[PDB]
Parts: C-alpha cells; structure tokens; sequence
C-alpha cells in the first residue's frame, strides 16, 4: 500500500481477557467522504467472516462508511488464522486489501516473576508510597497485567503499565513495567494487595504474586531452637 | 499468619521460627536397622516447596519375621501403635 | 498525522551529555526533493548565528536532503529560551522552528532516586541478578540516568532505562526506571553499583547513589537453643 493509508488495529490479549472478543478494526483515513465507503473482512483462503458488528457511527472527519469488524472467538487468533480487509472507494480505481496474520510467537519462555517492595527511602518521606510489579523472562510479547486487592480491579487511572522492551540478556527474552501509586499508610497495612499478569506462555495465563512486610527483609529474628533431647513425633 | 507449619520437620514460622529436633531416631525411617543420623539439616527454601520425627495422625509401619513353631512368617508392626489406634 | 510527520529521535541530555558538545539539527521526514537547501540560522534577539555544516548525503529514502550538525555556546542556548533553527528551503521560504532544544522552565522539581536491589528469588537462583532504579516526581520531562561501577562506565547494552511516562497522580509528575544485569557472585562481595541520574531540575546537573550486598538493613538474630 502506498496511497490512501489504510489501520488496522486487531485486538489485543487485554480484551481477550477481559472484554472476550477478538474484533479486528480497519479504517481509511485522509480520504474523501462520499458513499462507496464498504470495508469488508475475509479469511486469505477465501472464507469470509462473521457480521461487522458494534460499528462506529461518528467519525473523526465525518467520513460517510462503516467499519469493518468480526466478532470471531479467539480461536482465530492462535497461529495459522489470517485476515484480510478490503476497501472499495469510488476515488480509488481498485479496492484496497489490507492482509493480517499472527506473529507466530517463537522460544516460549515462562515468565519468572520477581517483586519487592518499595524502596526504604520513600517510607522516610511518608507522604505516599508506590509500588512496583516489573515481569522479565518472558517471551513473546502481549503480557497484560493489573492490579488487584481484595477482587477489585483497580483502574487505570491508579495504577500504570509499561510496554515491554528487549532483555539485555538475548532478542527472545522480554521485560515490562508497571507501577502503582498508594497511600503510605495503605501500604503499611499491606491490604492484600496483589499483581495478577497474564500471558500466553502461562499453562493458564494467569499468575498472581503479592508482597508485605514480612516478604521483603524482617530484622527481628526470634529463632526458638528447642533441642529436646526426645520427642520422637511433634513435641 | 503462619507461613510454614511442616509436620515433617515440625518447623513452624509465624513470622517465630520453632523447630524440635529429636535426638532419638535412626537414620533411616524405614526400619530402625540405620545408624543413628545426628546431622540435621532444615533448608527453609526446601522446606517451602528424609524426614526425622513422626507425625501424630501418622502411623508409620515396618515388616518382621516372627518365627514360633514352623516357618519364618512375615508380619507387619506399627512404630507408633498408639498413634495408629496403661 | 496529516503531513510533516517527525520520526522519533533521541533528544534526550545525552546527546550532548556523553561528548559533551552542543548539536544542532533539525529536519523534516520525507522532505521535498530539491537541489541543495537555504540554510538559515539566527537566535531570537537578532543576530544571525553560524550556520551548521557537514551535510552527510546519504538517506534510505534516497531523497535529495540535508543533515548537519551546530555546536552554539552553552549561555545563550541554556538561557532559558527553546532554542530553534530557522532552516528554509530553497523552492519556498519555510522557516521550520523545530524546537531541538529541551524545554526550560514549566516546573522544576528534584527527581526523587530509589536504588532497589534484586529479589531473594533471584539471587537464590544463581543464574544472574538485576537492579533496578526507580526515578519519580520529576518535571520537566527528558531526565537522563547512567550506570558506573566506581568509575568504571558500564556498556549501554548491560543496563536499559525506559522512556519517561506520565504519573498517574497528575499530568506533571513523571517516572522513570533504569534495569541493569549482573552475576550474583560480584553482587554478593564484588563491586558497587552506582545509578546516576541527571535532570535540569538539579543543582549539580546530575546525582548519584551507590548500592551493594549491605544495602539491606543488619539482620539481628535472636537464637535460643533451649536444651533439656
Ligand atoms: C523482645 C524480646 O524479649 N525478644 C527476645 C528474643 O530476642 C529472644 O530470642 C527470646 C529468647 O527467650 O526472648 C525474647
């Protein structure tokens, strides 16, 4: 494709997850906005695809066409389940078809989850505590995670989330960030808070970790070594 | 509050961190026929994944020879009978 | 979206904090395709200003463009003024005022450093360990970080620091963090890992913090061998 850009944003692991349903969106944009404007989806093989469904009804310039979509299960999705979206436009003097297939995730690795707590320092200025929850180890890419406490996932606007970059270590092995701002008090606590992250290479995709206190490095230590000379069973 | 409570080892840590090590026990648990295994070892990590005591709802068991009037007959006898049922 | 697309470029500190030398560059992608280019390089108040120079005629796109570089005093262009070039072409005058310098003032705020070390998990593995540095609460944005070793510069490729984002708490605040790989042989009786961080919002221009096996706190045992 050159002229006349076409997107194409498929849907991410986040909604798989959450929202369960795999909706592959295309739009042309910079074009004009007369009729004609018909995106269609269908399989490379030649097999078409489920009803554009939950169309987009406003437009960012108002442009008269309607989204093309497919609310296809994620079984679509795994490796060899490729797309195609078409666009016709009476401007252009062919349609535009845009193909899609999976990354086809290569060297599965099983994430290894590593927290600890915030830092020292942060307890000294007790105005507020954050805390972290970075995964490494992993591969491929699409790790979604989120914050939990108690069952309630927290939104967005409480707690963020990095992308993941390459590992230093080898290209196959990748590491992402994401953090959580809390009250220092509510972190004194520990009020059960937990990371859950998911990923495909996870037997279940899903994997929770917590942290307190205790976790991290306990000072006191009130070892009670009792030699009993016989006890024989539990004493 | 309790993280560990290994009846194996009878390693307890509240988080605490109590742990009896009875002298008295050979070395293997299988029959009592075993040196007697004085080291101890209680690796924490391990332990939160060869035992040495006996645990109360347990009733470990051996197989003898018991020999009266005829043949060498093989019978099976409890180490902890009391556990097991003056 | 629409035309005079930027393709991502460094303009952190470091461009100039490594060498340490004032660069000057400012181009547009995919420029028109035109035989030379009308260099113009002036400062706000007036005067005109050397012009940058050593074109480097080689691009992917193979269109006929420009790439130089300008070294300027450190002064003027740190004077609190987003310095921008005044580079316009040749088949029309487009004076393309890309902001190439870093954005004084807004709000200055320290940029709170954490130097947190690896997890037991890890270290109990024996296969590597990583420390991280968090960076938070900062403004403006672009915030450098760098790792030593007692003065001994680590290779870019042993560490890694992510792009600054925005703080959830409010549009202002940002954070950052800076990820670097070692043997836990060396971490446990070898060498201190320094995390130094650098941010205009600082008195010296840059700060440090050290960390090594003790950075914990000291353990106090309490063992009681009660015996019959
Ligand atoms: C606060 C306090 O009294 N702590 C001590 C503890 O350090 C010691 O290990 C234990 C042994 O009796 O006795 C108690």
């Amino acid at each position: 494709d050159t002229a006349i850009r076409v997107f194409a944003i498929p849907p991410s692991f986040a909604s798989i997850f959450l929202t369960k349903s795999t909706k592959l969106t295309c739009l042309v944009t910079d074009l004009t906005t007369y009729d004609s404007v018909t995106i269609s989806w269908t399989r490379q093989n030649g097999e078409a695809v489920k009803t554009h469904t939950n169309i987009s009804e406003s437009h960012p310039n108002a442009t008269f066409s309607a989204v093309g979509e497919a609310s296809i299960c994620e079984d679509d999705w795994n490796s060899g389940e490729r797309f195609t979206c078409t666009v016709t436009h009476t401007d252009l003097p062919s349609p535009l078809k845009q193909t899609i297939s999976r990354p086809k995730g290569v060297a599965l690795h099983r994430p290894d989850v590593y927290l600890l707590p915030p830092a020292r320092e942060q307890l000294n200025l007790r105005e507020s505590a954050t805390i972290t929850c970075l995964v490494t180890g992993f591969s491929p890419a699409d790790v979604f995670v989120q914050w939990m406490q108690r069952g309630q996932p927290l939104s967005p606007e409480k707690y963020v989330t990095s992308a993941p970059m390459p590992e230093p270590q080898a290209p196959g092995r990748y590491f992402a960030h994401s953090i959580l701002t809390v009250s220092e008090e509510e972190w004194n606590t520990g009020e059960t808070y937990t990371c859950v992250v998911a990923h495909e290479a996870l037997p279940n995709r899903v994997t929770e970790r917590t942290v307190d206190k205790s976790t991290g490095k306990p000072t006191l230590y009130n070892v009670s070594l009792v030699m009993s000379d016989t006890a024989g069973t539990c004493y | 509050i309790v993280l560990v409570d290994n009846k194996c080892k009878c390693a307890r840590i509240t988080s605490n961190i109590r742990i009896i090590v009875p002298l008295n026990n050979r070395e293997n648990i299988s029959d009592p026929t075993s040196p007697l295994r004085t080291r101890f070892v209680y690796h924490l990590s391990d332990l939160c994944k060869t035992c040495y005591t006996y645990d109360r709802n347990k009733c470990y068991t051996a197989v003898v020879p018991l020999v009266y009037g005829g043949e060498t007959k093989m019978v099976e006898t409890a180490l902890t009978p009391d556990a097991c049922y003056h």
